[PDB]
């Protein structure tokens, strides 16, 4: 059976981790932290999975989805001071990019919180030495019976859906994903594999996001308005994903509109991010991988590095800066520099965490903590998550047997549960964190078959005698290693048992005045006339044959009014023999 | 299973394998042996090749004076170069269903099969294979083009004249099916018919078969294939390199435990020590540079070029020759470098870690940054502005019969100080260099090979132990170069059957079992029973449901086996209610009489017989009794 | 002669695979017989066929078909092939070779009745194999030898049989029967729906072509074409892009549909938000995948928009926002479809971004296509004419090479609607109400561009020669002298 225990993201967001038991094997899908709890509760609870035992002994394999912090932030914590040496599977791009993000989070955690029992850089290097990398669609056997497979996702670069299949059992974990083809990230594509379970997120399940293309049309027309008014444009984005998406979008638009105004990009992570985006071309869909023949799209002709004196250099300006939530805010520094002007513009393309300075800016008051804002704001939605119709399309393509919702908010999750149960009549599950849910399976046990027996039975099925029970017969030889199905004759010659023959001879007593030779002739003619489409032949020694049933007029008995007919048959045609004896008990025509 | 081999070439195969209900063909050879025979194509018409004298028929009937030309006592044919095809008429390639590719050299011949013949199924190859293949077919079509020489001769292609001609024109094989080169619309048609695959990807075909590619390691993305059904395994290995090379290392774990192993793509020069000849290359290159001339190296834009540039990077750092520049000249040079740059996950662990520590896996990007090596698409233009002497040139085509290679050595043939270095083993350099003879150029033949030698073949076969082995006749037979040597032939137990060009083999196997599934409710219903220790069996009664060649059983005539004992028979008749039953014995059987219905039963060894009157309910009672006193099969 | 010598050589050699394959390959690759000796060669081949090596037998059968491709033989070879098919039941290879020879004989020359195709069809029906042996080939045999304009039961069974390859061959036979006519029925529609639901690739791709062809055959189920169209759209949202390209081209080939169902397909928006500011089929099928399905979608949209006089606005917005599709082929096809649908069409707000489109870096094809769009379009408002003029003059002063297309599109604008420009005449050219305005430059391209629009407007409306100044009089004389095909004849007092 299927056991699913989410340690995190149970009716919640962040610190996602799911423990899946399939046929007694332990697959741990994803392990990250989450902001908001400065306590150890941001890390996933380990007192259930192994209590205080051995993680490598109890758990069997680790799967990592993508390089977002709430998904790959907890690997050195899970594997280094808690202790784990088992297999960790994650893609080559995500493997290349997670340690840099981990190092940045480590430095930021030192500079903000300074937790004493915190993972160190050297054992971060040790963990990324311990991890194992997997290509797309590569069926990787963790051991003999357990294998994993990757599917392209589109949440970010390197993101991967994962299908975990043991025997015929199959659980597909989407992780985070998208259906909308990004300007540099392709849509998620899956085989119609019919999984037994579908673990999925639904971050945006109550919002039907509209036309993406018209959304960047709105963004481009307003940024064109601002640069034609000569103002300053500041875009607070986090430096991974959407940053390079907007970079490609503005590179295309600026080249086509043939403009000359300088633009700048936030430093720090730009060199590493752009290096990885250059060196991981075969993940960024067929547009960029086709354009790679002439040029390289990630090599930017108009985008340079930002300079703090270029900040107060005058003229029209467009700058991408960090971060998206403005907690530290060199972007907030330039915001405070440019807040006096009414000409300048900002676009906030992501959902801000409420109760923070980003929430103060998102709300409409002038005074934010206190400084008064004057330059114009916009709140756009360039999020790369999945929507309601996209989720319905994914489940309709995948056709799973049951689904399980994580990574979102509870009322939204319930709305999707109601809608999917009304739509596809497929069972849904809503685990809380720390809750184990159990689902029954259909473990069909394999068996062999003789090819000749298969060929003749398939020929009989192809013959136009269908819809009648043809009664597939044979026997199952069991060795506890190779269960096989064989024919009866094949089993006999294999096992050496004698082909036993059973014979019945009934003495039909016929009471009539006809002669015995004429009685046998009457038997032959009567059986030929009654049994239509039956092999009724007259053997020249005076006998009758009906298929494999032999009728012989026996020696004259002591009763002149009684004639003995020996009807002889085997067990295989003994229904026909019983019918023949019933007809002869009814008697010959006279 | 049946195998049709359509290529007598050991390295460039086409193998049509017939297994179960599907047809899977492997690889695509485009033998440039006829290209070697044809005359070279100058980019600009050289006076000496313009006025090469015409060899004449001794009878004088045919117009071979203008159909053929002679040079240095040796004869060549004057036309556009041709290409030898695999014999396509042995099996209808339309009925051939699914095509697999090992590597780009084995996909060179794809538009021929995929456009003209009428094949309409699917084709599989890995991403680096298909991309480097597209680059190679682009270069090839460009060089057969870029100067159209539309002349074509056919009276030499007449068989009698071919017999009358001397060797190697006497030695030409299958001249009739040689064809002219293909074009961009054909290239794009095949390259849109392609589909993709990564390593260890399980591709199911109709439920009938499943195919997986494994890293052979010879080239970037070069892949051996594994075709399996649930009891049958065919390992097709073509061109692996188990030495430490730039691609992913060879993976024999899934290769082992195979029913039929087909082995092709072995070495051409078994006696070649690769790294030693690479060092000799570097020494000769340094000698030529110190002498102050120009060196030519003809090479394909994959593999050997990358290895050569790495070693030359180390050696130029060793010898301090940063003054002399390197020019890589081919119309596919820029895209070749970029594709080799971004193809990272297909490499080995050293280069993957180099990626993981933000630097490019190959050092020639750093070489470009240091401007020692410059790439150029064609010799006309800015390359003519930036040319230097002394110099190094790696040129586009290694078969030497067309391209910037032939133009450059027409330029440099008079001088002796310059040097040509052959680096690819796919042709005989004697027949390659025959047309330019006499030649003042220093020629040094140091071929570079990574295909596994026969020692490693023996080691690999002893490691994997397959049931059947299939290898070419040229690998069974001793080579003509060293027939005395014994290690040059493949040895296997059992000895492998060979094959010749356009040959048919029936592999030693009989199909016995296949994969069927039971359904859990029916498995619950079925109850096994035991007659022998360790043997428990159960009769079955089900309904087969077969969609897409996969088979399953669901609930909607067995016979008897086993002798019945007379003593237990009469004992259970007495304990069931039958009485007054008398038994007499015979030589081998027992006659038992039941007085009710006057039933006489004789029991013998594998013989039982019941005779009674016209009775029904007693008869069916005895029916169920005698059938329940045995085991059902 | 040569055939007899080849047969004698083959009989004399009698090597198992070697001489047989060599002789077969030589006879095939040398030449055609090009005579009546093909029958004698076929007789010798049939005599030699009674032997081993079924592979060599299949090669001989293929050679016989290649010889029959020259149309020398007919009925005697047909009878011999019938005898060989009746007596040669030896595995899949020989069965396939016999099927191919039968197809070659049937399609080679006769194309007639009276045991020229009917006997072969009956033979194929009786000799349908048990496991993939002939089934596909005999299905295409009956497809190419469709009996008459009177097989439906057996094709229905072969739709639901085992192999997807056999299913696809049956569907290809359905293509052949429809292109020969044969007037298929509505049970084919039902079984085509259950073949659309087939859980497998390319079976869907050809079966949806069948559902298209029965739907365009006749619209009578309950609504047949609307149900088929909805099935088409719910099939468009499949992941397989080859299937999607096929889907979009075939739904574009579909031409009649319920209009309200078509707006239901376009139904979900920032388009109507912008419209208020001024005052799921295609909406997934355009921005689902890349340029293949995009081009197929826009060709579908142009065909059915040319069909439907309505419906155009709800794709007008869906084109004006989907200009910048970052694939220039998609760009050009978008402009071409906007041209082809631009009839009874207003662009009361969309002029601004569709002319920010013609402001463009180099894109000479794109700018020329947009000039064609602006010359073949319609506008409603005087303000729209004014701004169209001002950014067209931006384009001319920014890229002073396509001024010829600029002048011709301004000409077509003036000819298309003259009356819109009438209030602008004092404003576009400075004609200060009492002053003597200085004479405008003669060969200034901007002034030429405005003058040609003025004259093409003044073709019909006569109420502006009095509005003209004297420089306009002599400039009309000079422009009519110079650019004969850009300005028309007029009725000015100076130039009678
Ligand atoms: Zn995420
Ligand atoms: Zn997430």
């Amino acid at each position: 059976e299927i056991r699913v225990t989410p340690l995190g993201a149970g009716q919640d967001v962040g610190r996602s981790c799911i423990l899946v038991s399939i046929a007694g094997k332990n697959v741990m899908l994803d392990c990250g932290m989450h902001m908001g709890f400065n306590d150890d509760r941001r890390f996933p609870d380990f007192s259930y999975i192994t209590q205080n035992g051995r993680l490598t002994d109890f758990l069997d394999c680790v799967i990592i989805s993508h390089f977002h912090l709430d998904h790959c932030g907890a690997l050195p914590y899970f594997s280094e001071m808690v202790g784990y040496d088992g297999p960790i599977y994650m893609t080559h791009p995500t493997q290349a990019i997670c340690p840099i993000l981990l190092e940045d989070y480590r430095k930021i955690a030192v500079d903000k919180k300074g937790e004493a029992n915190f993972f160190t850089s050297q054992m971060i290097k040790d963990c990324m030495k311990k991890v194992v990398a997997v290509h797309l669609h590569q069926t990787v056997q963790v051991d003999d019976e357990l294998e994993i497979k990757a599917y392209y996702a589109g949440h970010v670069l390197g993101a991967a859906m994962f299908q975990i299949k043991v025997g015929s059992e199959s659980v597909v974990y989407t992780g985070d994903y998208n259906m909308t083809p990004d300007r540099h990230l392709g849509a998620a594509w899956i085989d119609k594999c019919r999984p037994n379970l579908l673990i999925t997120e639904s971050t945006y399940a109550t919002t039907i996001r509209d036309s993406k293309r018209c959304r960047e049309r709105d963004f481009l027309k307003k940024v064109h308005e601002t640069v034609e008014r000569g103002g300053k444009v500041l875009i607070p984005v986090f430096a991974l994903g959407r940053a390079q998406e907007l970079c490609i979008l503005l590179e295309t638009f600026w080249e086509r509109m043939n403009l000359k105004v300088p633009i700048y990009f936030s430093t720090g992570l730009t060199e590493k991010a752009n290096h990885y985006y250059k060196l991981f071309i075969p993940w960024t869909n067929q547009k960029i991988r086709k354009t790679f023949v002439q040029r390289n799209m990630f090599e930017f002709k108009h985008i340079k590095a930002f300079d703090r004196a270029f900040a107060d250099n005058p003229g029209p300006m467009v700058v991408f800066a960090t971060p998206g939530m403005l907690h530290a805010g060199q972007s907030l520094q330039i915001f405070r520099k440019w807040a006096g002007n009414e000409k300048n513009m900002v676009i906030m393309p992501g959902y801000c965490v409420q109760g923070t300075v980003g929430h103060k800016i998102l709300s409409g008051q002038r005074k934010l903590e206190v400084l008064e804002v004057k330059m114009q704001v916009e709140y756009m939605s360039f999020s790369a998550h999945a929507d309601a119709k996209g989720i319905m399309q994914l489940v309709g393509q995948a056709e799973p047997e049951s689904v399980l919702l994580v990574h979102g908010e509870a009322k939204k999750m319930e709305f999707l549960k109601q809608k999917i149960e009304q739509e596809l009549r497929v069972n849904c599950y809503m685990p809380a964190n720390g809750e184990t849910v159990t689902l029954p399976t259909s473990p069909s046990i394999p068996v062999g078959i003789s090819l000749g027996l298969l060929k003749r039975e398939m020929a009989q099925g192809l013959l136009p005698e269908a819809k009648k029970p043809r009664l597939l017969h044979g026997t199952l030889i069991m060795k506890d290693s190779n269960f096989r199905l064989v024919s009866s004759e094949q089993a006999l010659k294999e096992l050496g048992l004698a082909e036993h023959q059973l014979r019945f001879t009934c003495r039909v007593h016929l009471h009539d005045t006809r002669k015995e030779q004429e009685t046998a002739l009457r038997v032959y003619s009567h059986l030929k006339s009654v049994l239509k489409d039956h092999c009724v032949q007259h053997l020249p020694d005076g006998s009758v044959t009906v298929e494999s049933v032999l009728l012989q007029a026996a020696a004259p008995s002591e009763d002149p009014g009684t004639k003995v007919l020996l009807v002889s048959w085997t067990y295989q045609d003994e229904e026909l023999g019983s019918f023949l004896t019933s007809l002869l008990k009814k008697g010959l025509p006279q | 299973m049946k195998l049709y081999c359509l290529s007598g070439h050991p390295t460039l195969p086409c193998n049509v394998l017939k297994f179960k209900s599907t047809t899977i063909m492997l690889d695509c050879g485009l033998d440039m042996t006829s290209t070697l025979n044809f005359l070279p194509l100058p980019l600009v018409q050289s006076p000496r090749l313009s006025n090469l004298p015409g060899w004449s028929l001794k009878d004088g009937n045919a117009f071979l004076d203008k159909e053929l030309k002679e040079c240095s006592g040796h004869v060549f044919v004057d036309s556009v170069p041709e290409f030898c095809l695999p014999e396509t008429e042995l099996i209808d390639l339309s009925t051939v269903d699914v095509i697999l590719i090992s590597n780009y050299h084995c996909m060179m011949a794809l538009p021929y099969i995929t456009e003209h013949t009428g094949f309409t199924g699917t084709v599989y190859a890995t991403e680096p294979t298909v991309q480097i293949g597209r680059l190679l077919m682009e270069e090839l079509v460009n060089f057969i083009e870029r100067v159209p020489k539309a002349q074509s001769a056919s009276l030499w292609k007449n068989k009698d004249i071919q017999r009358l001609l001397p060797s190697p024109l006497k030695d030409a094989v299958e001249v009739s099916t040689w064809r002219r080169c293909y074009t961009m619309q054909e290239v794009n048609s095949a390259l849109s018919k392609i589909q993709l695959v990564g390593y260890s990807q399980k591709i199911e075909l109709f439920g009938a078969v499943q195919v997986t590619p494994l890293s052979s390691g010879y080239a970037l993305g070069s892949s051996n294939w594994i075709i399996q059904s649930h009891y049958e395994k065919v390992s097709y290995v073509s061109g692996s390199s188990l030495l430490t090379t730039h691609p992913q290392p060879m993976d024999q774990a899934s290769l082992k435990n195979s029913d039929v192993l087909v082995l092709t793509g072995l070495t051409q020069i078994p006696t070649a020590n690769p790294d030693g000849m690479v060092g000799e290359f570097c020494s000769n290159l340094a000698l030529t540079v110190r002498n102050g001339g120009n060196v030519l190296v003809p090479c394909y834009p994959s593999g050997v070029i990358y290895d050569l540039l790495e070693c030359l990077y180390q050696y130029i750092d060793s010898a301090g020759l940063s003054s002399v520049p390197l020019y890589f000249i081919s119309p596919v040079a820029n895209s070749s470098l970029e594709f080799s740059q971004i193809f990272a996950e297909w490499l080995c662990h050293n280069k993957q870690s180099k990626v993981y520590l933000p630097e490019p896996p190959f050092p020639h990007a750093e070489l470009i940054q240091t401007n020692k090596l410059k790439h150029y698409p064609s010799i006309h233009g800015d390359f003519s502005n930036d040319f230097r002497q002394p110099c190094v040139v790696f040129t586009g085509h290694p078969s030497l019969r067309f391209g910037d290679v032939v133009h450059f050595m027409e330029l440099w043939g008079k001088s002796s100080l310059n040097t040509v270095i052959f680096t690819e083993p796919d042709f005989s350099y004697l027949e390659a260099l025959a047309p330019y003879q006499p030649l003042a150029m220093k020629c040094i033949y140091c071929p570079i090979d990574t295909r596994l030698n026969f020692i490693q073949v023996s080691k690999l076969l002893k490691e994997v132990q397959p049931l059947h082995v299939v290898c070419p006749e040229q690998y069974t037979q001793p080579p003509p170069a060293q027939s005395h040597r014994m290690d040059l032939m493949i040895d296997c137990q059992p000895p492998a059957m060979s094959y010749r060009r356009a040959e048919v083999l029936a592999l030693p196997f009989k199909r016995r079992y296949e994969k069927i599934e039971i359904m859990p409710e029916l498995a619950d219903s079925l109850v096994p029973m035991e007659i022998k220790p360790g043997i428990s069996l159960a009769t079955v009664s089900a309904v087969l449901h077969t969609k897409d060649n996969k088979h399953l059983l669901q609930p909607p005539k067995p016979l008897l086996s086993g002798s019945i004992p007379v003593e237990q028979f009469v004992q259970t008749l007495e304990k069931h209610g039958f009485s007054d039953i008398k038994v007499e014995d015979t030589a081998k059987g027992h006659i038992v009489l039941l007085q009710e219905a006057e039933t006489l039963i004789q029991i013998e060894e594998d013989s039982t017989h019941i005779i009674c009157d016209n009775d029904e309910m007693l008869r069916v009672r005895l029916r169920d009794l005698v059938l329940k006193f045995l085991q059902k099969f | 002669p040569s055939k007899s010598a080849a047969l004698h050589i083959d009989l004399c050699k009698a090597t198992s695979p070697a001489d047989a394959l060599q002789y077969l390959l030589q006879f095939a690759r040398k030449p055609v017989e090009a005579e009546s000796v093909e029958g004698v060669v076929r007789i010798l081949l049939e005599h030699y066929y009674k032997e081993n090596d079924p592979s060599v037998r299949l090669k001989i059968a293929s050679l016989l078909g290649l010889l029959s491709k020259t149309a020398g033989f007919s009925p005697d070879c047909i009878m011999d092939d019938a005898i060989n098919i009746l007596q040669n039941e030896k595995s899949h290879q020989v069965l396939a070779q016999l099927l191919d020879t039968l197809l070659a004989i049937g399609t080679k020359l006769p194309e007639n009745q009276a045991i020229q195709m009917r006997l072969v069809d009956v033979a194929c029906k009786h000799l349908t194999d048990t496991s993939h042996g002939v089934r596909n080939k005999c299905l295409q045999l009956l497809g190419n030898l469709g009996s008459l304009e009177k097989v439906q039961k057996i094709i229905g069974d072969y739709f639901s049989d085992q192999d997807p390859r056999v299913r696809t061959a049956a569907i290809k036979a359905m293509l052949q029967l429809h292109e020969r006519g044969l007037k298929l029925h509505q049970t084919i529609y039902n079984q085509a729906c259950k073949l659309l639901s087939d859980d497998y690739e390319q079976v869907r791709s050809a079966a949806v072509q069948l559902i298209w062809v029965v739907s365009q055959l006749y619209p009578e189920s309950i609504r047949l074409v609307d149900d088929a169209f909805g099935k088409i759209c719910h099939m468009v949202s499949d992941g397989s892009w080859v299937v999607r390209v096929q889907a979009a081209k075939l739904l574009g080939s579909m031409e009649q549909v319920s209009s309200h169902f078509l707006e239901q397909t376009l139904d979900k928006t920032a388009h109507e938000r912008a419209k208020e500011l001024y005052s799921g089929a295609f909406v997934h099928g355009l921005e689902d995948e890349m340029y293949e399905v995009r081009i197929a979608a826009v060709e579908a949209l142009c065909m059915l928009a040319q069909s439907s006089p309505s419906f155009a606005e709800k794709c007008l917005d869906f084109l004006v926002d989907m200009f910048n599709d970052e694939i220039e082929e998609v760009r050009l096809q978008s402009i071409h479809t906007m041209r082809k649908i631009s009839n009874n069409i207003t662009l009361r707000e969309d002029q601004l971004d569709t002319v920010l489109a013609v402001l463009e870096d180099s894109s000479r094809d794109i700018r020329e296509a947009l000039h064609e769009l602006l010359c073949c379009t319609n506008v409603s408002t005087k303000e729209g004419i004014h701004l169209a003029l001002v950014e067209l003059l931006k384009n001319l002063t920014k890229y002073p090479t396509d001024r010829d297309s600029i002048w011709k599109c301004l000409k077509f604008l003036g000819s298309r609607h003259p009356t819109l420009v009438l209030p602008l005449v004092p404003e576009l050219l400075s004609t200060h109400p009492f002053f003597d305005t200085a004479e405008p430059d003669m060969d200034d391209p901007a002034y030429i561009a405005v003058l040609v629009l003025i004259f093409n407007a003044a073709k019909t409306c006569p109420t502006m020669p009095a509005l003209f100044s004297d420089h306009t009089f002599r400039h009309y004389a000079y422009l009519r002298d110079s650019l004969s095909h850009l300005v028309p004849a007029l009725r000015l007092p100076g130039r009678k």
